């Protein structure tokens, strides 16, 4: 009654990020 | 004789000869290999290993089974040539599959455990381009190649180094084969080799324990078990590899989704490292931080620190990213978060530009920053304090027309702004010239909330009435006086 | 830019190597090869097979080696497989020689003597890809290879008989290869062989005959031997392939150049069918034809058969070829050979048109041309029936301006020509009439050859002088008198 | 002296010439 708040004080974390940039091998010596 | 173009684009395609794995070639290093003679084997390998080398295409089961076979040798050329016309191999997508369905994982395993650095090298650097195929990745997860793998990530040569971290980096796509990583002990190894003096290590194990952190049952355990994590990411935000740099910020984010962490990264003194990250004007630097950044900001006991460290105006410059729409709503969700702080503080924060500069973006932005531009407004208005100040920067300009839309983030979080706006406030006249305009201003507002099938839009026009007739004011007790406003009841 | 063209230019033609030549591979079928197992080395010939099938290039000691080695095997299909092999490498040039330098030669040979026919068959082969090279030519000429390659042109298999044929073609460049290849006994065999069905192989024996016909002694050990020869060529010459045809035409050519030829030819019935080749739409078939009919009209008895064959007119038309001197030249030396015949065949050589064609074409061709015409003019004038006939057809017109040409043919002939024509002719009009013009006229002639340094020239203009006055004329006598003449002559 | 002749009342003939294409060996079969 004092104020109006319709979404959260903080906002939300955000999700985890994954880097999904594959390694390859070095070169193969024999 | 438009023909002999047509003529010389044939001769030209008929040319776009070099492929032996099929027929008599392979027929002979065949026999070679099924003579279970050692000095015809190695030849075979050799032969292997530098075809391989020099071409590579999808090859059927008669190609890959001598090989397999040559990898079960107990000499030394022959492993190590084997090895490395497999690895070879599974650079195509279609031979990793093949190979893994074949049953080279035991024998490649086998090799990778005997004292041999250079078949270590081979046989590691095979399961790594076999790991970077999706299907294969759980199998080689839990075929137990991850303990010689985490053995063999410390080695004093940097190529089976590079080869190790590279297949730990291959398995922390998926949450499975992380926890498998986990499980197999192979924390404290990448933990240590982030301080390695090579590049490609230090980035394979940065962006390993940056996946790992993706799951909170990862990070509980490394707050448990690597106290000085956080120390060195810290110190790997001044790397001068700029992947590094951009990959140690993004671990710092990860972990900061954890209230714990996002403490902690603001004591190991993250803070200055990331106001200079968020000002290098490098789209990945500047997201990976100003995410970063925006999940430290949710803890309170940072506010203060956050404000002190000259985060606002690099925050609010950010804006003006006008072709990074992730980096924008960042930038404003972290501004939203430092909105309901100390006194301090909101004074930094209307010194800043921000309520300028999202009153600006407000109306020419896309939804997603309309929506953390509306909630940061609506935060905002919250502090009576603030009120007058926000009326006198003209943001019911953006406040109005933000109510006509359909994403009720934007409309809700707006309606909220302008209602507490009109509460208790000592000076109405922002209010009272805002009344018709813009697009029929409040008045309209009033109305078409008023006729809202949401309750709590309903509950907003009544109750901003409810205060404007509430506050000790003449006119505008003249302006509610219409008959559209009133007998709705 | 400019530049961005260039920037792509560059690119695609650094578009426009993994073989088995060197290293790994080579050293593998190697391997195969001194494991002295004969199973392995037949896996290694089929390998080499393949390999040289898909690509050949120059190379070195190491590759040629375990082929030749190969090339000894006691089973047919290997050394069918490694001749295979050395025969595609065969194609390089330096090949060649290399593999006559290491003694292939000896295995190849050995190979000819068996009895499998697949081994003869590319053992041959390999011989005549050898003898493609001339250094190479000699020397297989005097290793022996020659007995086995004239038995296999006998072989019932034509795959066989092509190899066999074609490397005796190779043979027959020089004259020592064509001396060592009548002393092994193969021209009884070609010449059979020119009844052959096959287009190749008799093509071959045809040429190879063609080139052996090249020497003299050849032409009459074949006088003595083959008496089937010309009736076979003849035959040839109604091929239904231009090249037999062709090559046919050229071997009777090059055996005309003895008489008993020249009388054989037309004794077999080759008249008509040169007769159509002189006409052929072809500029090849022409010119070895009417080279060919030169020669042969070299013997009077074949000058009747000649013209009731119907020769004159095509080869007048010949003259008209303006883009081929050569046949120009031997048409017009056919003509000359044919102008002095009996009183029939000069009827009909003044029906052809020779004169007035030769006359338009003496001042307008080669000088190889103007001196083959110019001595058919000086032939038909030694004919007195003739005389008069020659001059109302205007010829001093062109005899007399050949007579300045300082081709000594062309001037010699035409005034030996000139000489003739003033020499006991009934009737002097024509010759008075040219005593001041064209170029001078017969007065300048006489002039400038009683002023001439060669004896031959002078003896030619007092005779002529000698000729003018003896004859009774009473307006030629009128001309003889003049200063001119008198000083010098 | 009845005639004047500087040329042979025939043409020479010409001189036989070799044909020096060279002949390749058939595909080979192993």
């Amino acid at each position: 009654l004092l104020h109006i708040q319709v979404s959260p004080t903080k906002s939300s974390n955000l999700d985890a990020q994954v880097n999904t940039e594959q390694a390859y091998s070095q070169p193969f010596r024999y | 004789p438009i023909a002999d173009n047509e003529r010389e684009a044939v001769t030209l395609l008929l040319g776009y000869q070099l492929d032996f794995y099929s027929g008599g070639p392979l027929k002979a290093l065949t026999t070679l290999v099924y003579s279970d003679n050692l000095n015809l084997q190695r030849s075979a390998a050799l032969a292997f290993a530098e075809i391989t080398e020099k071409y590579v295409r999808q090859v059927s089961r008669e190609v890959l089974e001598p090989i397999l076979i040559l990898l079960q040798s107990q000499d030394p050329q022959i492993q190590v040539a084997a090895c490395a016309a497999l690895g070879n191999l599974a650079v195509n997508n279609e031979n990793k599959l093949l190979i893994v369905e074949m049953g080279g994982l035991e024998p490649l395993i086998n090799q990778m455990m005997g004292d041999n650095v250079e078949v270590q090298c081979n046989a590691v650097g095979c399961i790594t381009n076999l790991a970077t195929r999706d299907d294969n990745k759980h199998k080689i997860a839990t075929s137990g190649a991850l303990i010689p793998l985490t053995k063999l990530a410390k080695s004093k040569h940097i190529r089976v180094q590079r080869n190790a971290t590279g297949a730990l980096l291959n398995m922390t796509h998926s949450e499975e084969n992380r926890k498998e990583l986990v499980n197999a002990g192979a924390v404290p190894v990448l933990v240590s080799l982030l301080s390695s003096t090579d590049p490609d290590v230090q980035y394979y194990c940065t962006t390993a324990l940056s996946n790992i952190a993706v799951d909170e049952a990862n990070r509980k355990k490394l707050a448990q078990t690597e106290p000085r994590l956080v120390s060195k990411l810290v110190s790997l935000m001044d790397s001068p590899s700029s992947r590094v740099k951009c990959q140690a910020t993004l671990a710092l984010r990860n972990l900061a989704s954890d209230t714990s962490y996002q403490l902690e990264i603001v004591r190991a003194g993250g803070l200055p490292h990331l106001v200079k990250l968020i000002q290098s004007d490098s789209i990945p630097l500047v997201l990976a931080s100003v995410a970063c950044i925006r999940n430290i900001s949710i803890h309170p006991l940072n506010e203060g620190l956050i404000v002190d460290a000259g985060f606002l105006k690099p925050l609010v410059r950010l804006l003006d990213y006008k072709d990074s729409e992730e980096i924008q709503c960042h930038a404003v969700s972290t501004l939203r978060n430092l909105a309901a702080s100390s006194e301090k503080n909101r004074k930094e924060f209307f010194e800043s530009g921000a309520v300028e500069k999202c009153k600006e973006l407000a109306l020419d932005s896309p939804v997603s920053v309309q929506s953390e531009i509306s909630a940061c407004f609506a935060i905002l208005a919250l502090a009576d304090v603030s009120k007058l100040d926000l009326l006198e920067a003209n943001i019911l300009d953006a406040l109005i027309p933000m109510t006509f839309s359909q994403n009720q983030e934007v409309s809700g979080n707006a309606a909220a702004a302008l209602a507490n706006l009109c509460s208790r406030v000592n000076n109405y006249t922002k209010i009272i010239e805002a009344w018709d305009r813009p697009n029929e201003g409040i008045r309209g507002f009033l109305i078409r909330f008023l006729k809202s099938d949401y309750a709590t839009f309903e509950h907003i026009a009544l109750w901003t009435i409810l205060q404007l007739l509430e506050s000790h004011n003449d006119k505008v007790e003249d302006l509610v006086k219409n008959d559209d406003d009133i007998i709705n009841g």
